[PDB]
């Protein structure tokens, strides 16, 4: 699954450097706990990995690079629908406690 | 004619239509995701192995499994359950409690499969990382 | 000196917990799951809501405490807004839990200001016209699962519905001891619960077992002149942390963690003192409960042991011999004889006395009353009544044959022989094969 | 005259033994039982709960919440709905007699479904489209005897009270003999089916045989856990008598379940109360404070319950759970006892769903004794060794010897082993047994950890692991002292 | 308020039952177990403990004679009442029957309708059951005792009669399998050689030195 | 078993009782409160058909139930073996506690056909 988040993060932005190897780390944990916590239908599993992958760049964003962009554009669903998955991804896994105890430094 | 007045003479539609009304395993997988694909795997190959097995001697199996891949992270008892009661709700796994037959005889909950292990591999083969656990 | 007997008998009922409500003691331990308690208890008698929750915790670990704490502390202030309807999982059956529930009905409807009269099926279909301000019904129910049989669980079903459906407010307090008690239930049942189970909180390190028992044995009244050095002699007792009653402490959480085993030591060394000089030395030097743990283990295989006459030793090294030479384990009266007789010639030929089979039948009884041998594949005492009714109509194939022929079993090996039998036994180079 | 034993607790029933085919004279003796004022059914303890309230109880903002997602207070069950009523509407209408068998898991809306359409066909019949019917309710599981339908159905029909031979004799007698025009449309619905299955089925095949009947007039909802209840449990004549057109309740999908619960919480979601800032007792329309939950915690709390189940139950109480949660904090914050925007969040939520997640055996296995850790890590070890999932109990003693004996280097264990063998004291003997073993036993017994054999002979008698070996070793794995030896 | 007789190798034991057995029943336990092996002197302490303090309520009761635990539970209903009748003689009562009691909630609203006619009395007293020989009983099964631990739960917290039972036990291994309710036990260790020496001497010279 | 034995024994007695001169439980209490109920006292014989053939711990328990009506004053008790084999099979299938017990007062009648011509 490693070859997947090395995909889904470089659609997402645009390996064993800090800052790639965190963000892939961070994806894989937020995927690993989003199989179990947030049960998705059949269309929105195929974008997943991206919406985990997302998110992990916005924390990059509030702290430890303010100057990393990142475009929701490569998440295939409709916008809104991709956005309004993200938002309960983000509010769901943000209070997690793998991300309560993880080094984002 | 209860189909017909409810979308609403009568032809061979009608008549397949309470057919396939009133009457699969590939459309149950195909609705899963990895998680819950890595599950129904490994409770199918711990069922080879003793085939009178517990939902705890099935949580046993997938532990080991998963710690000789590292294949997503390990997960809890209970979480193993949930997954097992999903597949439940899906159909695959049909759930009992029956007495135990060995020296000390009580009641356990354990796990049985019943649906077609033809296409069970052709769904599974076709994911890289679940084919070492079949 | 009746100020001693004050603060003896105020010890007494501190450690009994049979203080009054407004007077009675909470562990530091158990106070928030308490307060998860008086939460539930609060939100069904005073703002009727119905609720059903599961206590789930060992035995002696303060669940039925913790209960009847609450009911009498909202007794005394909310008296005519419940009743209490108690039912426990070995005394009910699922046929005359409804007889009890029912019974217990009239007993506490009457007593604020017929549902029990008729057949079973008229009493049931009576208690679901009445179930399914207003009055709420809190139902404490123990050894919960009994009642969630692998069969079928009707009591439970019906109870539950109670809870979703009534317009009248039930509250249902289960008790267990099973750790998996949400895996007992039935589907629908299941359904029907609120997925409420309150797990109690155990002994997690030595100062909450020396803070429950600073607890216990202090005196937060004035009712005897002695109350005060009482307390200063606990306090330096307890705060030495190289004293006797720390030691203690300390055995009781590394074998038991449990505060009922240390009370039922306690109190009889609070109750056989005399004066308090007297109780003062006692709990300096602890030395009652060290005659207290010898007297617990004075009936097991080692006291037992130690009661033997020479030939019943003798007898019991000579089974164990055979035993240990058998691949089953298995031995009777003949090969044990056999062995002894060998053993003893083999003595005098290095005088003992050999004793005739006729005699040694005797020794043999008494050995397996003393519970040294076991008969061979033998169940023993039965988990219930009616597996012990079909025991007792069946001839079991070891109590036709004679004696001298029935099989047996060590309750102790030879191995375990060795070792606490002393070395200047005369028998002790027997114990060795 | 002297008894071998007596009965002294004997409590009869006055339930007379005639059945109705021996209380008129011939068929064409009997009356219209429609105008007869005992027959079609042509509440006394409600009183005895009513009390005098003296305080004035606080209702604060989420009572209001928890009191709307109660069960007992269908915007997802229209095809299920309309198949149903159609099929008693005909049934109905034609003066036939038929079964209509629904089936499906806890929770997802048949009895409601059930009842929606007895009263929709009860107003139907109010305003004379089809002839007026008798509504008969049975559940199996609210049954004392099975055999307690016969005395139930019939005593809804003729209002008489008899035995249930009798009872069933006379609804034979009824169903087959009496005439449709001298009788009347009797709607019966079976709940629980399967707790109405008896060994010998008769019960069962005499309800479904009735439907069978020209003159029955019979009409019986069959409500049941599964579709292949009758296919498994039932003979062949009942699973053809039942018929092959069954009904299917499926699992509630995230938006039936969110629309449920928005259906609840419409209209005092995102709302204003009055609130007493001294008290907290809400009032719907001092401070004005505006209530909400948010759709997100909602959204994926329906989504975790329809993976899980459907079970429109589970998704009310996980809601109700939050709203408890949240409840509890307000009320820790404020200081509010029992006599600006208040919101539940979706941590609440999160909260509600990981309670029944937690796993409290490692967290029970973590907080024993050192006694209990030394059993059971004992176990694991002959576990280990032999691998044979039941170990005699002999050899967990000689193997908590052996381990005691080979670690006396060990500085615990040094401190500890007069404790475990002697009780810390001179004067008591060498102990054969550890301190505290039948009670780390039995403990480890009552929490259903272990599973002991009936034998009456300590030493080879087995015990055996009723839970998963890695909890256990996990829960081995936390202790300070086992994990160095 | 107890006096301590003198047993002449039971004087553990017999602190011991001055320790738990009183007429307060705010500080007594409401079971109580005597553990010990045939002939070892539980019966003898337990009447010299009950001869020496006569205001000790106490109801003698033999399950060895009684065989099941229907007549067990009969004979509890029976001799409670009997006992006080005998007791208080001025206080009214309905006799029931204690062929009522076929089952142990039967027997718990028996012994509720007894002890509810004594609430016209001053001060709480206990009375005391004594099951002398419970493993003796020849219908004995593991769940039998469990309903005896549990049955003071099922009665009054009020009452001014309060049930307390003491039970005597002959084997290991049937007291061990209760060892978590943790119920005070008393044990009764086999005497040795001169003490069984004394007591012989002690209890049977008199009768030897008046034979005929 | 030994509980039918005294059941048996127990209606047997009360049924013999109330045809010479309310109901009791069919159990050895009715012993403890025979002169109570019946102003009399009891003398018991047992008479056991065939012992040969029955089980012998069901036997012997019964024998040691019967020795508890000891302690009661007005109570006499008989037994009567009726032995076809010989007395040194009975006395290994008894424990040596009961023989001891049944030697306080025993007698031997050798009574048979060929006793004697
Ligand atoms: N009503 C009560 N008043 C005072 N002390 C009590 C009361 N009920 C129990 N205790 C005491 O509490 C201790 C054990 O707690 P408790 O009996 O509540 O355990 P429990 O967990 O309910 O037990 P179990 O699982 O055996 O039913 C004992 O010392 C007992 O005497
Ligand atoms: N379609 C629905 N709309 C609104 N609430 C619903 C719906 N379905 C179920 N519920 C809620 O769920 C509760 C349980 O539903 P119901 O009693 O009909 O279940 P059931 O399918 O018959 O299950 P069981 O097999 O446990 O009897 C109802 O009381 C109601 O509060
Ligand atoms: N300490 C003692 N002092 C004097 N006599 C004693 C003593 N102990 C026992 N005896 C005598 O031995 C007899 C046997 O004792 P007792 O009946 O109390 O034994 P037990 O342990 O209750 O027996 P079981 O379990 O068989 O009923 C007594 O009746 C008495 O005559
Ligand atoms: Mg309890
Ligand atoms: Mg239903
Ligand atoms: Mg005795």
């Amino acid at each position: 699954s490693m070859q997947q988040v090395q995909h889904c993060v470089a659609e997402v932005l645009r390996w064993s450097s800090g800052y790639l190897k965190k963000l892939t780390n961070a994806t894989s944990i937020l995927y690993n706990t989003s199989l179990n916590k947030v049960m998705l239908k059949q269309d929105e599993e195929v974008a997943r990995c991206h919406i985990c992958a997302y998110i992990a760049s916005q924390k990059m964003n509030e702290k430890h690079m303010p100057d990393l962009c990142y475009y929701i554009d490569s998440i295939p669903l409709e916008p809104k629908k991709a956005k309004h998955l993200m938002n309960l991804f983000r509010q769901s896994l943000s209070n997690s406690s793998p991300m309560k105890q993880f080094a984002w430094t | 004619i209860e189909i017909y007045e409810l979308e609403k003479k009568i032809g061979l539609n009608y008549i397949a239509k309470v057919f396939s009304k009133f009457v699969s395993t590939r459309t149950r997988i195909a609705k899963l995701n990895i998680q819950q694909k890595l599950i129904l795997c490994t409770i199918i190959q711990s069922l080879k192995l003793n085939s009178d097995a517990t939902i705890d001697e099935s949580f046993d199996h997938y532990i080991k499994a998963i710690t000789k891949t590292d294949t997503l992270a390990p997960l809890q008892r209970n979480e193993f359950l949930e997954i097992c009661t999903i597949l439940e709700t899906c159909g695959l796994v049909s759930i009992k409690k029956t007495k135990c037959k060995g020296k000390t005889k009580r009641f356990v909950d354990k796990i049985d499969v019943d649906l077609d292990m033809r296409e069970f591999y052709d769904e599974m083969t076709k994911i890289s990382i679940l084919k070492p656990f079949l | 000196d009746p100020g001693f007997g004050s603060l003896q008998r105020r010890l007494l009922q501190q450690l009994y917990g049979t203080l009054p409500t407004d007077e009675k003691i909470i562990f530091t331990y158990l106070q928030d799951c308490q307060q998860e308690i008086d939460r539930i208890i609060k939100q069904s008698i005073i703002q009727k809501e119905s609720h059903s929750v599961i206590l789930v915790g060992p035995r002696q670990s303060y669940k039925t405490y913790l209960l009847d704490y609450e009911l009498s502390l909202l007794q005394q202030s909310y008296k005519e807004q419940f009743i209490t309807i108690r039912l426990n999982g070995f005394i009910h059956s699922e046929q005359t839990a409804i007889n009890g529930i029912a019974t217990q009905l009239e007993q506490q409807l009457q007593k604020i200001h017929t549902i029990s009269s008729g057949s079973l099926t008229e009493v049931f279909e009576k208690i679901l016209l009445l179930l399914d301000t207003k009055i709420t019904v809190v139902f404490i129910f123990d050894e919960i699962d009994t009642f969630a049989g692998p069969v079928r669980q009707t009591l439970l079903y019906n109870l539950f519905d109670m809870v979703e459906h009534s317009r009248v407010p039930v509250c249902i307090f289960g008790c267990t001891t099973k750790l998996n008690i949400l895996e007992y239930l039935e589907k629908r049942v299941k359904s029907r619960f609120s997925q409420r189970v309150i797990y109690m909180p155990q002994i997690q390190n030595l100062d909450d077992m020396v803070d429950a028992v600073r607890n216990l044995l202090t005196v937060r009244s004035e009712i005897s002149p002695w109350v005060s050095q009482w307390n200063e002699t606990l306090e330096k007792e307890l705060s030495d942390p190289r004293s006797n009653l720390n030691r203690h402490i300390r055995m009781n959480f590394e074998t038991f963690r449990s505060l009922p085993t240390l009370k039922n030591s306690i109190i009889p060394l609070v109750a056989t003192s005399k004066n308090f000089g007297s109780l003062c030395t006692a709990i300096k030097s602890c030395s009652f409960l060290d005659i207290y743990n010898k007297n617990q283990l004075s009936n097991n295989l080692t006291g037992r042991l130690q009661s033997l006459s020479d030939l019943e030793l003798a007898i019991l090294i000579s089974a164990a011999r055979v035993a240990l030479r058998a691949k089953d384990g298995s031995f009777n009266f003949n090969l044990a004889y056999a062995e002894y007789e060998k053993m003893i010639k083999a003595i005098n030929s290095r005088t003992i006395k050999l004793w005739l089979k006729k005699d040694v039948k005797n020794v043999w009884e008494n050995l397996v009353q003393l519970d040294f041998f076991t008969e061979k594949s033998a169940v023993g005492l039965r988990d219930n009544a009616t597996a012990a009714f079909y025991a007792s109509n069946y001839q079991f194939q070891g109590t036709m044959i004679p004696f001298d022929l029935r099989s047996y079993q060590m309750q102790i090996i030879l191995q375990e022989l060795r070792r606490i039998i002393p070395k200047s036994n005369m028998y002790y180079s027997w114990t060795q094969l | 005259v002297i008894r071998k034993f007596t009965k002294k607790n004997v409590a009869r029933a006055k339930k007379k033994y005639t059945p109705f085919s021996k209380r008129f004279k011939s068929i064409a003796a009997i009356p219209d039982l429609t105008s007869l004022p005992e027959f079609y059914g042509n509440s006394r303890f409600e009183n005895k709960l009513k009390t005098t309230q003296k305080h004035q109880i606080v209702e604060t903002i989420f009572s209001k919440v928890k009191k709307q997602l109660n069960s007992s207070y269908l915007p997802a069950r229209e095809n299920e709905f309309a198949s149903i009523y159609l099929s008693a509407y005909s049934a109905i209408e034609s003066d036939s007699a038929t079964t209509i068998y629904v089936a499906g898991t806890p929770g997802v809306g048949k009895t409601l479904t059930v009842r929606e359409v007895v009263k929709e066909l009860l107003s139907s019949s109010a305003q004379r489209e089809i002839p007026d019917f008798l509504y008969v309710e049975i559940n199996g599981l609210k049954m004392v005897k099975p055999t307690d339908c016969y005395e139930t159905l019939w005593n809804k029909v003729s209002g008489e009270r008899l035995t249930w031979a009798a009872s069933m004799e006379s609804l034979e007698f009824y169903f087959k003999r009496v005439p449709k025009n001298k009788k009347k449309t009797i709607v019966v619905l079976l709940d629980e089916l399967d707790a109405m299955v008896t060994k010998s089925q008769d019960i069962m095949y005499n309800f479904f045989n009735w439907t069978t009947y020209e003159n029955a007039k019979l009409i019986v909802i069959a409500v049941a856990n599964t579709m292949d209840l009758p296919e498994r449990q039932l003979g062949n004549k009942i699973t053809s008598r039942i018929g092959f057109t069954r009904i299917m309740f499926t699992g509630y999908t995230h938006e039936e379940l969110k629309n449920i619960i928005d259906l609840r919480l419409k209209g005092l979601n995102d709302s204003f109360f009055y609130v007493d800032t001294k008290t907290g007792n809400a009032i719907l329309i001092v401070r004005k404070v505006r209530l909400r939950m948010s759709a997100d915690a909602i959204e994926i709390a329906s989504r975790k319950v329809a993976s899980v189940s459907g079970d429109a139950r589970r998704a009310l109480k996980v809601c109700k759970r939050a709203a408890e949660i949240a409840e509890k904090h307000y009320m820790a914050k404020h200081g509010y006892g029992y006599d600006g925007v208040q919101t539940v969040h979706i941590t609440h939520v999160m909260k509600a769903l990981n309670e029944t997640l937690n796993s409290h055996v490692i967290t029970f296995m973590t907080r024993l004794s050192f006694t209990a850790k030394l059993f059971i890590y004992a176990l694991l070890n002959l576990m280990k060794k032999n691998g044979s999932q039941e170990q005699e109990l002999g050899d967990i003693v000689d193997e908590i010897k052996l381990l005691i004996e080979v670690n006396g280097s060990n500085k615990f264990v040094m401190e500890i082993a007069k404790t475990l063998f002697q009780q810390g004291s001179d004067n008591i003997s060498e102990q054969l047994r550890i301190i505290s073993w039948d009670f780390v036993l039995n403990q480890l017994l009552d929490a259903g950890i272990l599973f002991k054999q009936t034998m009456k002979n300590d030493r080879i008698c087995c015990v055996k692991l009723n839970i998963s070996v890695e909890e256990a070793k996990r829960a081995m794995n936390e202790d300070e002292t086992l994990r160095n030896l | 308020n107890v006096t301590t007789p003198e047993v002449a190798f039971r004087e553990y034991q017999t602190n011991c039952l001055a320790s738990y057995i009183s007429a307060d029943p705010d500080i007594t336990p409401s079971n109580l177990i005597l553990q010990g092996y045939s002939g070892t002197g539980k019966t003898y302490t337990l009447k010299k403990y009950f001869n020496a303090n006569p205001n000790l309520h106490a109801v003698w009761l033999e399950p060895v004679e009684l065989v099941s635990w229907k007549p067990l539970l009969q004979a509890i209903a029976r001799t409670v009442q009997y006992k006080l009748k005998t007791l208080y003689p001025n206080i009214p009562t309905t006799d029931y029957d204690p062929l009522q009691v076929e089952e142990p909630f039967l027997l718990v609203k028996t012994l509720h309708n007894i002890f509810v006619q004594y609430e016209s009395l001053q001060e709480k007293t206990c009375l005391f059951l004594i099951l002398d020989g419970f493993d003796s009983l020849q219908d004995l099964d593991a769940a039998l005792f469990n309903k005896y631990i549990k049955l003071n739960e099922l009665l009054p917290k009020d009452s001014k009669i309060n049930i307390k039972f003491i039970y005597t036990m002959l084997e290991t291994s049937f007291l061990q399998r209760y060892s978590t309710h943790c119920i005070p036990t008393v044990m009764f260790p086999r005497y040795n050689v001169d003490e069984v020496s004394t007591i012989l001497v002690m209890s049977r010279c008199g009768e030897l030195m008046e034979d005929s | 078993n030994v509980r039918m034995m005294l059941r048996r024994s127990m209606y047997k007695l009360y049924s013999a009782a109330d045809a010479e001169e309310n109901d009791v439980s069919y159990d050895l209490s009715l012993v403890e409160n025979f002169k109570r109920l019946f102003g009399k006292d009891l003398a018991m014989v047992f008479n056991f058909k065939d012992v040969d053939s029955i089980n012998f711990n069901t036997l012997d328990n019964f024998i040691i139930l019967l020795k508890s009506a000891f302690k009661y004053d007005h109570v006499k008790i008989s037994l009567i073996f009726n032995i076809n084999t010989n007395l040194s099979n009975i006395e290994k299938n008894l424990r040596q506690s009961t023989i001891r017990l049944l030697k306080r007062n025993y007698h031997k009648l050798d009574v048979s056909s060929n006793k004697g011509f």
